[PDB]
């Protein structure tokens, strides 16, 4: 089995994991306490490789979803899918923690309920006989979700550090800044353990995201619950050649690990074209495989801040361009050769970069049975971007005389702040060394 | 036709032969691989025949599919032949599968015996590409000095040129060949025409592969490259000091030496016709 | 009617010497059948055994899906033992087994092949009517041409052409490889040396045989050189596009004389042949078949369709022809005697400046003899108004 | 390849552009935000030569917008023209500037706006590998296009000389001089800049197109709106054998080459006679192609003015005469042996001439592709009469001394007022001396 166990976490955290399996459940057509139709077996040929395997003709998901707040938990036993988890080996039913907003409430809360989150995870992989990882599905906003992530990027790095560890953070909107005041810190608090506490990670962002969901959703005004929807399918996404047949990279840690050349460089920006419901009427006339990996080579579906400036003084490196669905597997090599003349990929000025084409099949499903489907997950060497602003707004904060002892109350108590500030700067000045 | 596809079901078990010996299945072939390879990487005997008969039981009820589940019972494919050498050659896996008559007249032994030779080929480049998959993700093998970015920047060139070529190269050449046969079936009168278009499709799939049962460039152009992931891996599997990091991009730099002098021998074998090799050409262009 | 070739010891006056080959032997052909009656029981019945292959529901004569092949049964009842043999009885007949008939075989390959389609389609390829989409390919095929033909070259020439029409969009991507330019051999250079194939299909190959697909090639080599001295003289004109380009040297506006004489002279010389070669070809092609049910009429209209441009474009045998392509060639030195930087103003710049006004000289009065035979009373009239039409208009 | 960026600016440059691809839309048979047909591939067989060659499914303009006036691109951007165009990309919409009504005030913003106004129609061209050129779309007019524009006549002709540089030049409207009185100014220093650093002008009077629009449409006053009407249809009907490809001059470096013999003599007169919508009743029953192009040598189908008196005086050197649609494609060589033969213009006798037709398809909308149309570009040695008449004009406001030092406090301060009457004078002795 390559199973991985999601550790969902978070006020947002567990909100983008629990779409992303009620999607498993369309897709399946499944209801979520019985097997009732034979798509299965005929749409997906395998069903737990991320579940827990059939003893009553159903299948339980491998996560776990431990918050400090209860509220966002229980917001899933007033939906029919706290029967599809279950009320102790998911998710404790009534499991407190702090106010909680602090980020140093949550990492305290790790080493005091540390004997029982070694044990639910362990609990939920009494069938994992040959582990993939565990990948945090923990946010940032909100102190919540950052303050006990933060601690089990560590203890899982000291047992199973060659396993994969890689995390779906996003960073909250960093356009309000009075409706949150802790975002430099808690993002740097993370920032910090991407790098040496972990192999790869998939970055993403929230004012980059909002972009998208007016341009190809249409919404009216960005607001959180919309946002999941965007995120929980990208998530299902990634895990189509692990959920299907293929060969080439089968598994979710062969495609994450052709995407790293070096350390410091692994943060992955994600992209999905198909969020547009007029292009099921361009299909009775083809869309092509020729173009649909020339919108994913555009920035346009760009789910992590950065310039158009400095896609002129910098080049992607690595990018992999995974079509499902339709694609038409003799043209695909057709879609490859126009790449080139054009020129909307760049390559790195020391060698070749590399374009991985992938294509798998999939279950019945309305994006791939109808109408194209492109996953981008993409590795530029502009991710310096999000960090100098973070860093801007670090420093400023500090010429603002904020959280230097309003927050060394609680485990703070020797200089940690320019332990963060510094190792930014590492990661800043290391891309550029190894880019031209 | 009647009673070759119901009676008995022919292109279901053209299809299962596919599964265990083109690699055209799932994680089936896969979970039985890491096992077996994760005991070559300790250099520890994988040959032990025993566990490799489980191995496959244990392939063939990964996914659940119900046309291999059911053909390790009776029909089996368990029984897998090896070839030990004391020549001292590498390991061959010898899969062979007993198919009901009057289907065993379609499929004879010369068939399986250059479906031998083809998944031979497959997965000694799976040894190699995924040498230098998991490496990557290992996250160093040793994890002066301070020559580690200055070897990064010629690992990534061989890791993803390896894997490029059979990443993009085999998706094509077990496609194309697949579809057109498939095909072939639909149109199916009568078993003497289904026996011509299967022999068509080995000699597709030769001239596919690697081209010719001589001498070519193109397995000049496999086997050079996996002289130097042998040399590469087998020093990466071992703890290295200050000094020894400098012996790796010195050899790497002449490791790039020797990659591109096949690749302008492999355009001389591109302008003498026209070949799968245009796109092999091609594939060394976008690595 | 079959279309059997029968034969024991052989004595038809057919024979065999796609759709394979058939033949008259005109000794063992009687001498009381003309011979233009010989190729009416020769052209229908090849065309029936081509059907006879493939098969008997598209065949020419109709014998399952109509009932004509009985009213040919009751024609050879007639006609089997009349005592005093006749001429005109014979070819009577001959008539309705071919009229009626020749048009079922023509609403077969309408809506079996494109007939409207093909035909302007493998000219837009020769006579070239993608103009634009093809200055592309002259531009990758100058840095390239360069060089004599040699064995690389053949896939270099090819792969060239590939990627050119391809980063442009042509629009259609199958339709690119139907074609494919065929350029050892050292003829001068490599220009005005290189082919182009083209496919063919069935029933098509009757009026595309591998003997006319050289017909329309030999066309193009003259057609492809007034596109390429034509581009040049583009090129060399956007070498002096300015003022700061604009030397004040009278060596500059001997040059500047040249260029208002030269890029004008294609822009009529070769624009007025060219034109005219595609404009009323095309034109007679399109009112016969939109008209015309009958397939030998149009058959025969279309071998008057490309003798009449490989003699247009090949003006008259020797004397023209070498007077009109050593005008381009003479041009095409006038662009070496642009592309100099800086150069009137230069020693070189005014040498060899001195020869080409001689070579020049050598045209124009090699042309002026062509025109005193033009006078002279009907030696080809299109191609005296043609001639002294662009020459008028090199003057009003 | 030959992928024109198109350099709309000022005040009515933008107008006269802006209807230029509201056209080709029309003729590309498609909405302005997608494909809507099938019969755009194969009546049009290459829509993209201005055009962003696709890969969205839409083919997207290569334009600038640029304007001292932020309004005339507000009044595009709540028009439905605005997914035709990009409002962050291709107009920058809340350009500033003053209102403009200077010739240094444009002079000297692109004086320190000098490096962002040559990287935004660099990043227009990047679907080419090889660039036809820059079209200048502006105006002499006001002193916003006209300010400004003879700044990038300079500084794109140090950079690329090599490539097409031509401009659409639109006199000042002479029966204004109350609203701009800075006008003999204005177009004189930019009329300066277009006889050393520019290879062609395509001279349009505006005055001489109401004088047509009383005779041939009958409007009973012709308002700037119905004047941009006029200019957007001449436009589009000079490019017939770029865009639907020739086999002859399918360059536009192609035809510019015979109809230019020397720098500074290079004007072009245009002429268009399907202004009279009593040529299509009657083209509806066939006018002859024996009378449709003796019209392009009738003194009345120019849009410019000319002398007439000097007709005589003078000879024409280089004539084009496209006629369009219905042709009748075999006594079109009939037809033109009958144009020298009356004598309908003098040609010059000395040397070299050409009297050139050419003939196009035009749109699968059968009901604009029914009826004659005759384009003449015309070069007639005469020209010196319109930098006679500027001139005219010119110093009798430097008799009542204005702009002496009203003019030489903004990027001024020398005096090269005696050097515009001087070159226009050089100018049409030299245009003078060349025939005999």
């Amino acid at each position: 089995p390559r199973e991985i166990i999601t550790l969902q976490l978070g006020q947002c955290g567990n909100q983008i994991g629990f779409e992303f399996w009620k999607q498993l459940c369309a897709e399946h057509g499944i209801s979520p306490e019985g097997i009732v139709e034979e798509f299965a077996t005929e749409g997906t040929d395998r069903k737990d490789v991320f579940f827990y395997q059939a003893d009553d003709e159903h299948y339980i998901p491998r996560a776990v979803l431990l918050d400090l707040e209860p509220r966002v938990i229980h917001s899933i036993l007033n939906s029919p899918y706290a029967n599809l988890y279950n009320p102790e080996n998911i998710y404790l039913s009534e499991h407190g923690g702090g106010a909680g907003n602090n980020w140093a409430s949550g990492f305290s809360q790790g080493e005091k309920i540390h004997e029982d989150i070694f044990d639910i995870i362990d609990r939920e992989a009494d069938g994992s006989d040959s582990l993939e990882g565990f990948v945090l599905c923990h946010s940032i906003a909100g102190g919540t979700g950052s303050g006990l992530g933060s601690y089990l990027l560590e203890r899982l790095n000291d047992r199973y550090p060659k396993k994969l560890v890689q995390t779906y953070s996003v960073f909250p909107n960093q356009d309000e800044m009075s409706h949150v005041v802790v975002q430099p810190y808690n993002s740097l608090l993370t920032l910090k353990r991407l790098t040496q506490n972990a192999d790869c990670v998939v970055v993403l962002d929230n004012t980059a995201l909002n972009r998208i969901a007016t341009d190809r959703l249409h919404i009216q005004n960005p607001s959180f619950s919309q946002i999941n929807q965007l995120v929980s399918t990208i998530m299902s996404a990634s895990t189509t050649t692990l959920r299907y047949p293929g060969y080439m990279n089968n598994d979710l840690i062969g495609l994450i690990a052709s995407l790293i050349p070096t350390p410091r460089l692994h943060f992955l920006m994600t992209g999905y074209t198909p969020l547009t419901t007029d292009q099921s009427v361009a299909s009775v006339r083809k869309t092509t495989v020729l173009d649909v990996m020339r919108r994913l080579l555009q920035p346009k579906n760009v789910m992590v801040s950065t310039g158009r400036d400095r896609q002129t003084n910098h080049c992607y490196i690595a990018i992999l361009n995974i079509i499902q669905g339709e694609v038409d597997p003799t043209q695909v090599h057709k879609s490859l050769q126009r790449i080139r003349e054009r020129k909307l990929a760049n390559f790195i000025p020391w060698g070749p970069a590399s374009i991985q084409v992938a294509l798998s099949r999939k279950s019945p499903y309305l994006p791939s049975a109808h109408r194209v489907s492109g996953l981008m997950m993409a590795n530029h060497t502009n991710i310096s971007s999000l960090f100098e602003r973070t860093c801007r707004q670090y420093d400023k904060l500090r010429k603002r005389e904020a959280f230097l002892e309003q927050f060394r109350k609680e485990d703070i108590f020797k200089d940690n702040f320019d332990e963060l500030d510094n190792s930014r700067e590492i990661v800043q000045q290391l891309i550029d060394e190894y880019h031209a | 036709m009647y009673t070759l596809k119901k009676d008995y079901r022919l292109v279901e078990y053209l299809q299962a032969m596919r599964n265990f010996f083109l690699l055209e299945a799932g994680d089936t072939m896969y979970d039985f691989y890491t096992p077996i390879f994760d005991k070559i990487r300790e250099k520890e005997p994988w040959l032990n025949l025993s566990y490799l008969n489980v191995q496959i039981q244990e392939a063939v009820g990964q996914r659940y599919p119900d046309d291999s589940t059911r053909l390790s019972v009776s029909f089996e494919s368990v029984d897998l032949a090896k070839k030990k050498l004391p020549v001292h050659t590498l390991d061959g896996l010898i899969l062979s599968y007993k198919v009901p008559w009057p289907v065993d007249i379609v499929i004879s032994s010369e068939c399986q015996k250059i479906y031998n030779q083809v998944f031979l080929l497959l997965l000694l480049i799976k040894w190699a590409k995924y040498s230098l998959d998991v490496l990557q993700f290992n996250e160093l093998g040793n994890a002066k000095g301070q020559q580690i970015h200055r070897m990064f920047l010629l690992r990534v060139k061989l890791m993803h040129f390896v894997n490029s070529l059979h990443n993009y190269l085999m998706t094509r050449i077990l496609h194309s060949t697949g579809l057109e046969f498939q095909h072939q079936v639909e149109e199916a009168k009568d078993l003497d025409q289904l026996i011509k278009i299967h022999y068509r499709y080995l000699s597709t799939i030769h001239d596919r592969c690697l081209l010719r049962e001589k001498v070519s460039s193109v397995k000049e152009a496999i086997m050079k490259v996996l002289n130097v992931v042998l040399m590469f891996a087998d020093r990466w599997h071992a703890g290295l000091g200050a000094w020894k990091k400098e012996s790796i991009v010195k050899m790497e730099s002449d490791f790039t030496n020797c990659h591109k002098f096949l690749v302008k021998v492999l355009n001389k074998a591109v302008c003498r016709g026209s070949f799968p090799h245009l796109e092999s050409l091609a594939l060394s262009l976008m690595a | 009617l079959h279309g059997l070739l029968l034969d024991q010891y052989e004595e038809f006056f057919v024979r065999q010497g796609s759709l394979k080959q058939f033949s008259l032997r005109a000794e063992m052909l009687p001498s009381y059948i003309p011979v233009r009656v010989a190729e009416k029981i020769l052209f229908v019945g090849e065309s029936v055994q081509m059907f006879e292959n493939q098969n008997v529901n598209m065949s020419r004569t109709g014998s399952i899906l109509k009932n004509q092949e009985d009213t040919f049964a009751a024609e050879l009842h007639r006609l089997k033992q009349q005592p005093l043999f006749s001429l005109v009885d014979f070819e009577s007949v001959l008539d309705r087994i071919r009229s009626t008939v020749a048009e079922h075989l023509w609403k077969l390959m309408v809506e079996e092949s494109d007939l409207l389609g093909q035909l302007k389609i493998i000219k837009d390829f020769y006579l070239l009517g993608r103009g634009e989409l093809f200055q592309a390919f002259i531009d990758v095929a100058q840095n390239m041409l360069k060089t004599p033909p040699t064995a690389v070259t053949e896939h270099d020439v090819n792969v060239a052409f590939q990627l050119s029409a391809h980063k442009v969009l042509l629009d259609d991507d199958n339709l690119l490889p139907l074609l494919n330019l065929t350029i050892r051999e050292a003829p001068t250079s490599g220009w005005a040396a290189l082919g182009l194939s083209y496919k063919v299909q069935w029933p098509l190959h009757i009026l595309f045989t591998p003997a006319v697909l050289e017909k329309y090639n030999v066309v193009f080599k003259y057609l492809l050189s007034v596109r390429r001295v034509q581009s040049e003289l583009q090129h060399c004109w956007a070498l002096q596009m300015q003022r700061k380009h604009l030397e004040s040297n009278k060596t500059d506006a001997i040059k500047w004389r040249l260029q208002n004489h030269m890029a004008f002279l294609v822009d009529n010389l070769q624009y007025y042949l060219q034109v005219d070669v595609l404009e009323s070809q095309f034109s007679q092609l399109l009112q016969q078949i939109n008209s015309t049910r009958d397939f030998e009429s149009i058959r025969l209209a279309h071998d008057h369709f490309l003798s009449n441009l490989l003699a247009q474009s090949f003006i008259l045998l020797k004397p023209v022809f070498h007077c009109l392509n050593e005008i381009l060639e003479l041009c095409h030195s006038f662009c070496s005697l642009v592309s100099q930087n800086l150069g009137p103003l230069d020693e070189r710049g005014a040498g060899q400046l001195d020869i080409l006004v001689k070579g020049f000289s050598c045209q124009s009065s090699l042309l002026f003899r062509i025109l005193s035979s033009v006078r002279n009373h009907q030696i080809n009239p299109d191609l005296a108004q043609l001639l002294l039409r662009l020459d008028y208009n090199k003057y009003y």
